[PDB]
């Protein structure tokens, strides 16, 4: 239903809970926020870049 | 070496964030969850008191409160709770049908999860300030950051003052909290959180009523009530102070056990002395008052009888939960097994005296006269004293697995209960103590499908203590959960989006519906069984815009009550909706803008518990707006404006009876100026 969806997924990020590391697949940044969509991590779809451990992957979008 | 696995255990399916709450910075946690599914939270309509809300027909915990805070059960019994603004939480989650056991002690249905906020190994130097309309003037300071240069040590300094008018004109509203942080985190697999959290809140508000007269049908005069009208005196106080610390713990040995372990020290206290009103003389209620007695038969549908009542309360809470985390996996079903053990002492120490029938003279609505009151009088023939003191000790074992095979999760819990409770009444040197033994269980299953779709079952049970007490010293039976919950959920692992559905059928036993007729020292009941629907929408319709809506259908009655059994209870409205967008109006000439905009609904609700009047079904409408200060050099600071009821719509909210209903909140606007360094 969304603009977005599984093909607009530019980079992956990753982040730990209960003591294993995760991936979170990523959208746009709005200044130091990332839209991830998995929703079962951050709780909302405009997570901070701080939630997650090591972006890597979204070494690249401006 | 996988491409390690995403998230697809449905979780965080109702939590509003830090980065909702500065875009909403809710008055209160009232707010925040105000446009979140299977809860209606103007019920108390405009009362910065108590934050309660109905979550499928049943609310608080024994009506005081069903909410955690960074786990435990927060704490309340007889009106001494705990508040928490949301300025001082990070997360605050509401988890609709839970199919844990840890929750067991709590409702089936609902349950709100509050996160204080945890220090960041990242500098975060905020300051907030928000004024508007009501004297209305918020203040924040919020600052974190790390203590060397590992990050093993960190802090982090939350603090609020705020100062209000409250719209019943002669009540203010002022709370004073500031909560200390700090977090060691050596390695990856042990951290030792201290959260602690000081309030102090010198006037609390309004608490009051106002009977179903001048609030939803037009007085003998034929007009309405106004919409700021104080029942009370002019010395009405209301008080209240939280002390509270704790830490929460948890450290991973190997890679299949893990020990986890909360704690919370908590000493809340209040003070009340405040007159409310009792409907009026032509109510049902009254008829043996001498006041409204000596009234021509036409002067009593206008002269308010209210009565006063003065209380002084003294809380020390202690809880404690410290589970094991097996994770380990037989042949090919993969197990995280918790057992745990909780903890629980409470003593509350009642020393009130209670005003009657014609304890206080009588307002004329037309021209009320709202002068002070001796609060200190204590007449024997319309006053009488409640001297209780409270004590209870739980503790309950829990054992819960989370059992996984290929994409079938099952989700089963057991949980045995050794509750205690005693009260002394040291008036009449009562003392009544009662021990119960209950054993409670939940569990769920659900299918994980690949693309996020997930139908889930679940059985819920409950062993909900009762937080509150009787006249005389009754202790209330402890209720009893029993709720048929399915329905399916949508977590998409690729599209930013979320909808779940779900239908429901909770049944509590040892219901208390309060008010026996006469005072509102509460009344024991019979059973309700609620059936409704609830479903959530969430997404993010491009970049720019994102939405949020949910409906919420509700019908529940009286299962063995006789006198009102087959009734709806009242302040429970059968449909429930709500909606909210906002845009962004990033990488254009204002490049920074964030519109946002959205409305409420509740459906028709009753009044009283024989369902005589009905409250008519409102809409509230709210809007706000946020510019960043990105094209000054504040990168993070944000300058906003909100504006709750719109077009400024008076409403009732819901009424408990025929001499008790609540105005609802007219505009306010709120002016936020948050920086960040």
């Amino acid at each position: 239903c969304s603009t977005f969806g599984p093909k607009d997924i530019k980079c992956e990020a990753y982040y730990m809970q209960d003591h294993v590391k995760y991936k979170a697949n990523v959208f746009d940044r709005k200044g130091d926020m990332f839209l991830v969509s998995p929703i079962m991590a951050y709780g909302s779809f405009w997570a901070p870049v701080s939630y997650f451990t090591e972006g890597n992957t979204c070494e690249g979008v401006f | 070496k996988t491409d390690t696995p995403i998230q697809k255990v449905p979780q965080s399916i109702s939590v509003v964030t830090a980065e909702e709450m500065a875009l909403h910075q809710p008055k209160s946690v009232k707010e925040a969850l105000s446009y979140t599914p299977g809860v209606s939270v103007g019920t108390r309509g405009a009362s910065n008191t108590y934050d309660h809300l109905i979550i499928r027909g049943f609310a608080a915990e024994g009506q005081s409160q069903n909410n955690y805070l960074n786990g435990l059960k927060l704490q309340g019994n007889f009106y001494n709770d705990a508040v928490i603004d949301p300025y001082m939480l990070e997360r605050a989650e509401i988890m609709r049908g839970p199919v844990s056991v840890l929750y067991g002690k709590s409702s089936p249905g609902g349950l709100l999860n509050m996160v204080s906020k945890r220090p960041t190994t990242e500098p975060l130097k905020e300051v907030q300030f928000k004024a508007g309309t009501d004297s209305l003037f918020q203040t924040g300071f919020d600052f974190s950051d790390s203590l060397d240069d590992d990050g093993v040590y960190s802090y982090r300094l939350t603090g609020l003052a705020r100062s209000a008018n409250a719209q019943q004109k002669g009540s203010e509203e002022q709370r004073y909290a500031i909560a200390p942080a700090f977090t060691w985190r050596p390695d990856d697999k042990t951290n030792f959180t201290f959260l602690s959290y000081f309030q102090n809140e010198p006037e609390t508000g309004y608490y009051g009523w106002l009977p179903k007269e001048g609030t939803v049908e037009p007085l003998p005069n034929g007009k309405r009530l106004p919409t700021d009208f104080n029942e009370g005196a002019k010395n009405n106080t209301y008080s209240r102070n939280e002390k509270m610390v704790g830490y929460s713990f948890d450290h991973e040995f190997n890679d299949t056990f893990t020990v986890r372990q909360n704690l919370r020290f908590a000493e809340n206290k209040t003070s009340q002395n405040s007159v409310y009103g009792y409907g009026v003389c032509s109510d049902p209620a009254n008829a043996y008052s001498k006041q409204c007695a000596a009234l021509a038969p036409a002067d009593k549908g206008h002269y308010l009888a209210r009565k006063y009542v003065v209380d002084d309360e003294k809380l020390q809470n202690f809880s404690v939960d410290t589970q094991l985390q097996s994770k380990f996996a037989t042949g090919d079903i993969d197990h995280t097994l918790l057992t745990g053990v909780d903890f629980m002492r409470m003593r509350n120490d009642i020393n009130a005296w209670f005003g009657y029938d014609d304890s206080v003279p009588l307002l004329n609505l037309y021209n009320p006269v709202n002068t002070d009151f001796d609060f200190n009088a204590k007449d024997p023939a319309n006053s009488g004293p409640y001297r209780i003191l409270n004590k209870q000790k739980q503790t309950g074992v829990y054992v819960q697995d989370q059992a996984q095979w290929d994409k079938v999760l099952v989700t089963l819990g057991g949980r045995y209960d050794w509750a205690d409770q005693e009260s002394l009444n040291r008036v009449a040197g009562t003392t009544d103590k009662r021990d119960d033994k209950q054993f409670t269980w939940r569990g769920g299953v659900n299918y994980l499908f690949d693309n996020g779709v997930t139908p889930y079952f679940s059985y819920s049970e409950s062993f909900e203590p009762s937080s509150q007490v009787g006249k005389d010293g009754n202790i209330f039976a402890p209720s009893k959960g029993k709720q048929y919950e399915v329905g399916v959920k949508y977590v998409p692992e690729d599209r930013p989006i979320v909808v779940t559905g779900a239908v429901y059928n909770l049944t509590k036993t040892n219901n208390l519906m309060a008010d026996p007729e006469g005072s509102f020292f509460s009344v024991e009941g019979g059973e309700i069984r609620a059936r409704g629907v609830e479903i959530e929408a969430k997404a993010a319709l491009s970049a720019s815009v994102n939405v949020v809506g949910s409906y919420t259908y509700t019908d529940a009655e009286y299962t063995t009550d006789t006198t009102y059994k087959g009734n709806t209870p009242a302040q429970v409205p059968k449909h429930m909706a709500s909606l909210w967008a906002d845009y962004t109006f990033f990488d254009g000439p204002l490049s920074g803008l964030t519109l946002g905009t959205g409305g409420r609904y509740t459906g028709s609700s009753y009044g009283d518990p024989a369902n005589s009047f009905k409250v008519g079904s409102y809409t509230v409408v709210d809007a706000l707006v946020r510019y960043d200060l990105a094209r000054v050099g504040m990168a993070g600071s944000n300058v906003a404006l909100h504006v709750n009821n719109l077009f400024d719509r008076e409403y009732v909210a819901s009424c408990f009876n025929t001499y008790g209903c609540f105005w609802g909140a007219e505009r306010q606007v709120v002016a936020t100026a948050t920086f960040r360094f």
